[PDB]
């Protein structure tokens, strides 16, 4: 993959032009390279989403809702 | 969320709809209050004792 990418990037140095077979090989190698490093992220819950009674939450903790809110940054530096 | 370097919070509106039946039950009780009553027995002087 790296060799094909470099070869495509340094053809105009020698005043030449690629060929369809080389292009297909480069595309296939690039696809193979991108497949290995592919990661699909997942969407986490909002943070104001209720948690059902079946999870046996407690008023003791903030588990009544999903976490990830980052609240209460109050302090000095007024006008906020 | 941060929301472009701030801390705007989610709007959290409250529409209370679970208190109507509770209020109805409370009004039902308060309309007919109940207390303790003493019943007499089969004696010559149980009625005055109960009174």
């Amino acid at each position: 993959a790296v060799g094909y990418q470099l070869l495509l990037r340094m053809l105009s140095d020698y005043s030449l032009e690629p060929t369809p077979q080389v292009l297909s090989n480069a595309q296939r190698s690039y696809d193979a390279l991108m497949t290995d490093t592919l990661v699909v992220p997942s969407m986490r819950r909002r943070g104001d989403f209720p948690v059902g009674q079946g999870n046996k939450y407690d008023v003791f903790t903030s588990d009544r809702y999903y976490p990830g809110d980052l609240p209460l940054i109050d302090g000095d530096i007024p006008n906020a | 969320t941060k929301l472009d370097e701030q801390f705007e919070k989610y709007p959290k509106f409250e529409i209370n709809k679970v208190a109507t039946e509770l209020n109805r039950i409370i009004a039902e009780y308060r309309n007919n209050r109940i207390t303790v009553k003493f019943r007499p027995g089969d004696r010559e002087a149980s009625e005055e004792l109960a009174n």
